[PDB]
RNA sequence: UCUCGAGCCCUAGACAGCCGGGAGGUGAGCUUAGAAGCAGCUACCCUCUAAGAAAAGCGUAACAGCUUACCGGCCGAGGUU
């Protein structure tokens, strides 16, 4: 549960709002 | 393309040669305008966007030589 | 080789392997005829970025070149102390 992993989907969040595993992740929401 | 850092400081500095510890040892000094201008005749050689970043890159070589600031 | 215990890491993909990336200012400053990660001394900063040292180990007359760190992929279950 590291931050740095949780920090970088709220950041890939917010680019698409305007890792493969965390972009699933973003992109999931 | 464009010389290098290095150089392009001694130039408007006054000086030659690096104290023998930086930041420790001030040779010279710049103003913030000075800076700004360098940070048109490397245009290319960086990669910056804006030329506020261009400038973090120059104002980097300078503190670690003795090159304050005002 | 068998058995027991503790810490930490891991399917938000660990450990290892293999593939790809390892980039600009900038050959840092000083020293020096020259030294550009890698003789020595000092500093060791910031851009682009998913990463990438003012460079850990070789290598060179000095470059070059080969890799480490660091990031990404393939893989898929324990791994490490």
């Amino acid at each position: 549960i590291p931050e740095w992993k949780q920090e970088e989907v709220d950041a890939i969040v917010e680019m698409i709002e305007s890792r493969n595993t965390l972009l699933e992740r973003a992109l999931d929401d | 393309g464009v010389p290098p850092t290095a150089e392009l400081i001694k130039d408007e500095a006054g000086f030659e040669t690096g104290s023998g510890e930086p930041q420790e040892d001030f040779v010279a000094d710049l103003s913030v305008d000075q800076v700004k201008q360098i940070a048109e005749q490397k245009h290319p050689d960086l990669l910056s966007y804006d030329l506020t970043n261009a400038a973090k890159e120059v104002v980097g070589t300078c503190t670690s030589l003795g090159v304050t600031i005002e």
